[PDB]
């Protein structure tokens, strides 16, 4: 989680 | 046909006096000032570059149809795991179209929900929920919400009975979970020291990081301080408590990687409960050799996952009063991944395996560790195993590229062999049989077999003639996986894509072997690995290089950004999100400091070499000067970004846009580079966790953008 | 600026041969082929139609906002008002973005709904549910669905215990109902005869409705027939059953008049059920002199709303046993129209006035008919009072301009005066209190006032400035209520906007005198009314003639072609939906025929004589070739329509749109018409019904031609 | 009535 890197998000776009 | 309107790039202000010294070689670093967000020269740049980028996607006339294709594939609910503490259940829940998730309570699985946090009711929902923890009878709810632009976090506790929030204010947190004890009287946390008067949360190097505990209806400025280190400020950390309520566990790491220490409290043989404060915790391991985390405990008996002696991962079994004695209980795998490992219905074990890059999941005896049940998983991944020892019906979330979200259900009791569905969502109007994926392994430059997924609509000539978009990452130990994307089966069915996820060395995926052969000295491997995709997806006749496109996100940026460097000729469409561009100086900005255990640092004179040959900004060059290539240009490129990401900071991405400005375009009277060349920043956001709109605006422009670059028409 | 860009209107063939008679006057109908629908020459006129619609949308660069704006603006869930049956509860629900309403039970008003049947899972929610009938048990649900794409609808039926489908359908129904017995075994409705081999439902005039009842567990072929009028093709049927379950009653209309039959069939006195079968139906009125509606009844005391020697309506009460003697329950109001009434708490009466366009409730008693309580309700709408006898708590929806939806409750027993907040919707991150709606009394041209009410941001200047939308409708006794709008909002705000309803005559506002004032002989008072109300916003200082827009739908399309063919210097923009734009012919298509009531018939030579002075086809003509007015063109005009519009075929757009761009564009070679004259012809849908996503488009599109049309600027 | 040249359970109060 604290890495350069993007993952409870709102929607699966 | 692509882009043909004549581009009035900006003017960008060049400073050639700032050269530095790297171990006797120079290096100039000309757009050093923008480094500063806050400066009024920085707010004129992207006010520049927006007017610019507005222009170019106004040239782009299917980014209406892209937007409401997309509106329309993803309206659909969206329930999430449910997790029970006492005897309540509670998860996340969107109708489809809400800004943020809503945070739901019941009294049975089948009961109506009670909302009980909505944060599409606080400033339209820009923000959501980042921390979610509740207490152990149920009663309190403990919510980490975005009181500024960035990702740094603000605790605040409510009621589940009423829904009344108390006083109590925490501030200063980024990734810390609130762990609950089971007197239900208060919880441990992480944070980092206050920002004194001048600071800024996106210029500040925030440094050691503290293990507190807070105590219901006190102020901050009292909770209990239980782990510093002053004399090792890169030292951080992680927490849990054991499931019988006895001990607290506390995780040290050091950098990115996949080590770290074990330190124990016992909290039943405390005189004064805590309020007694460091606290005498037991170091089990007191050194950064292996990764442990714990399990499971009968009394002072723990159970670890481990990657000791075992680059794939095992489970081991250790006695605390008889330290030094370490036992086997589930060997490493020959062939596979142990992933994670999970206890349940109080004396088995859920095992999740990563094999060929798709999961299984395999039921254990915990005493024993004996097999009892294997189930394979399609393509696609499993995740969010969130049961706790004591439940008998285990939960879990499975996603795949043409599956939007099952939620399984596993009841060990009275049914522990197949899988019930709970919940599944259906994407409205899209017909998942006319589509397919399939994995293949092709050879990499050094003759490594690297595994890729290509999806695609069945029957398909392989005649070049399709637009292609790859996708990676490598690094870090990631495992990445083929999920669910509403904008890619946009692409597949209305612009007759095919879609590619190469599964590149610097990844998890094949064990620790597979990260260490993408890092360090050998990060080269993982760009070498992605450029083979690329020639095998052209070879083998599904595109041709002017219908290529790559995108990637932060490390996944720094790879597109080598790439286009590197093999230009190659690529139609460049696609780097909040990318990592600037390798020589990455170290220096907020928790960029991290990420030197995977790429080495520019303060030692070897890793500086490593660093120089790639860095995305010191390796700009014209194609068409190398003899052989007059023909070639760059890609078309985007590089997005957002104006409060402090996780990789936006000056990375402006740095390498003005360089590549000025290197390609302005510093020449007559440039061969035709293709454009724009940056997309996102006013008012931060690295993830954006609103549904507000992503889907992006996403829509960047496939828009595409379309154009690789000239490939809508098909309704 | 406004439109700046030449139109490249297409070619439309003219058929020079076709002229008919009307009693010694000839009509030429060259654009007469654009009556086939099916036809390749009317196929490639929609071809071309929609590419210039495209090339001048193109230019109107405000759409995208306004269509993310209205999405954002109707993102709030919407709860139906909800019916009892049995100890069952029943309503809509729509989470906010759902192409369709879904249909959902209860045990208890609080309790968790459950779901009986979901548009959004059939063709995407392409169409949604036009009928929606619970039997009294509880155990039943018939519903009524498109299976193409007219209006047409086919009854199913589904069990209410496990959503499961019976075998049962029931083709051929446009209108009617679905009306269950007590016994639980069927149902009465009204359909049309079937579709023959070669026909298709755009271009039948389908006639011999019928009454019929329906045995569950048989076939369609073994529904009873209860009445079939072969020497009166076009009297056409409503129908009812009692609260007490004794009295079929049947309803039988002629024309768009408010004026009925009542037939009663006494179910407790067949010898054989239904399958006794026409039936021996007590023909309690027998000719078109007033309207009734049964509102109670005591045995064969009945209670009955009626216009008879009462054009603002009143209760009436009458003995079946003694048919002839009729006594006034509840006298007609000297100044208000009684709109409806409703039996409520066993015995007691809502009843629903109309005071000025605004609602006023009185609870009374039913036997004695006497006043208890009064209730004013705001500027708004109270409608879908649903209760029955024997329910002692009333629900009703409230909506306005400026108030998206409450569903109210009134408990009878416990508490009378006043009412509560069952459900209340929200618009999310608008601030209501920045507008106002008033409502002011013009004086049209021979003296008669005019209600309109005008929605504006509070404190403007009345300096001319501000662009105006003006909404009318007038015919068919139909009363136009400020009720809400999610685009309308956006205009206000984002727009600066002035908002305007004309309550004109041929609406039922102050009752049949009303109507009869705006009907037959008197239309064009309609007309007049409506350019009265723009005369009055001009003068008082809303706005200029450039700056005002008029719209309408069906008979409301043709208000504003006739409005724009007679004072086309008044307005900047024309926007017809579905308009009915031939006059001559409109009783020879469908159900148009229906329409003779309110408009005449052609047949006819003094009605002819009404229709040929402002039948919009054949009035158009160039208003610079008259003296005085060189400077005059017609408005920026889009004509709506849909391809399966069966409800008003879309031969009177395509007719209109033809005879416009010939006598204004093509037929010159230089014609001083630079306003763009286009049509928006929605593919694969009906007059109303569609799915959220594709109105919004719709009404994006209107919105953004709009402000091109009146030179408005965008405001954040 | 319901039979009229006239445009009115719709999806959602656009
Ligand atoms: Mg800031
Ligand atoms: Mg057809």
């Amino acid at each position: 989680v604290a890495w350069a890197f993007q993952a409870n998000a709102s929607a699966p776009v | 046909s692509g882009f043909s309107k004549p581009l009035h790039y900006p003017p960008v202000r060049r400073d050639e006096t700032v050269v530095d010294d790297y171990f006797g070689v120079k290096v100039a670093d000309p757009y050093r000032w923008l480094e500063d967000p806050n400066s009024e020269e920085t707010k004129e740049f992207v006010d520049n570059q927006e007017k610019l980028a507005n222009s170019v996607l106004e040239e782009c006339e299917l980014i209406d149809k892209f937007k409401q294709k997309i509106i329309d594939f993803v309206n659909f609910p969206r329930c999430g795991v449910p997790f029970r503490r006492a005897n309540k259940y509670f998860h996340f829940y969107n109708s489809g179209l809400q800004a943020q998730n809503v945070f739901q309570m019941q009294d049975d699985l089948d009961g109506k929900p009670e909302v009980l946090y909505d944060p599409n009711l606080r400033e339209g929902g820009r923000s959501g929920l980042s921390l979610y923890s509740v207490s152990e009878d149920a009663k309190y709810f403990a919510f980490g919400i975005h009181s500024g632009l960035t990702e740094w976090v603000t605790i605040k506790i409510l009621k589940t009975e009423d829904r009344s929030y108390l006083p109590d204010t925490l501030e200063w947190v980024k990734f810390s979970p609130a762990i609950w004890t089971h007197d239900n009287k208060g919880f441990f946390y992480c944070p980092y020291p206050p920002l004194k008067e001048g600071e800024d949360h996106m210029t500040r190097s925030a440094v050691n990081q503290e293990a507190r505990y807070h105590f219901l209806g006190t102020d901050q400025s009292e909770d209990i301080l239980l782990w510093r280190d002053l004399e090792n400020p890169a030292h951080h950390l992680k927490c849990q408590i054991t499931d019988d309520g006895k001990y607290f566990l506390l995780y040290i790491l050091d950098g990115c990687d996949d080590a770290n220490k074990v330190y124990c409290l016992d909290l039943t043989k405390l005189p004064n409960g805590l309020e007694s404060f460091s606290a005498p915790f037991m170091k089990l391991i007191d050194s950064f050799d292996a990764s442990y985390t714990a399990i499971a405990n009968d009394g002072s008996v723990f159970t670890f996952q481990t990657n000791k002696d075992a680059p794939r991962k095992k489970l081991v079994r250790v006695d605390l009063n008889n330290p030094s004695v370490w036992t086997d209980l589930v060997p490493e795998s020959k062939k596979d991944l142990l992933e994670s490992a999970h206890a349940v219905n109080e004396n088995q074990l859920i095992l999740r395996y990563l094999s060929d890059v798709k999961h299984v999941l395999e039921i254990r005896d915990l005493e024993s560790g004996a097999l009892q049940h294997r189930l394979p998983i399609d393509i696609g991944s499993v995740d969010g195993i969130t049961a706790r020892r004591r439940d008998s019906v285990v939960f879990f979330k499975f996603t795949s590229i043409l599956t939007p979200g099952i939620v399984y259900q596993c009841d060990l009791k009275n049914d522990p062999t197949q899988l019930k569905i709970f919940r599944e969502s259906v994407v409205p109007d899209f017909d998942r049989s006319e589509f397919e994926v399939k994995q293949v392994f092709v050879p990499s430059k050094d003759g490594t077999k690297i595994p890729i997924f290509i999806a695609a609509r069945k029957g398909i000539s392989l005649d070049g003639s399709h637009p292609c978009e790859m996708h990676g990452y490598g690094g870090f130990g990631i495992n990445m996986m083929p999920t669910f994307s509403a904008s890619r089966i946009v692409f597949l069915k209305h612009l007759g894509g095919v879609f590619c996820l190469a599964n590149i060395r610097g990844g998890g995926e094949y064990g620790e072997e597979w990260h260490k052969a993408g890092f360090r000295d050998k990060k080269q491997n993982v760009f070498d690995d992605f450029i083979s995709a690329a020639e095998y997806l052209i070879s083998s006749g599904y595109t041709k290089a002017r219908r290529v496109a790559i995108e990637g996100g932060a490390n996944g940026g720094l790879l597109v950004a080598a790439c286009i460097n590197q093999r230009p000729d190659l690529f139609g469409c460049a696609e780097a999100n909040c990318g990592v561009m600037d390798m020589l100086r990455f170290h220096k900005f907020t928790l960029g400091y991290l990420w030197t255990g995977d790429y080495g640092c520019s303060d030692k004179e070897e890793e500086f070499k490593w660093l120089i040959k790639y860095s995305p900004i010191h390796n700009v060059r014209r194609p068409w000067e190398q003899p052989g290539n007059e023909e070639t240009q760059y890609p078309a490129t985007m590089i997005l970004t957002a104006d409060h990401d402090d996780r990789v900071v936006p000056l990375h991405s402006f740095k390498l846009l003005a360089t590549m400005q000025h290197v390609l375009c302005t510093s020449l009277e007559d440039s061969p580079q035709k293709n454009p060349i724009i940056a997309r920043i996102q006013r008012k956001a931060a690295h993830y966790g954006r609103a549904t709109m507000t992503q889907i605006a992006e996403v829509a422009d960047r496939y828009g953008f595409m379309a154009k670059a690789l000239e490939a028409p809508w098909i309704d």
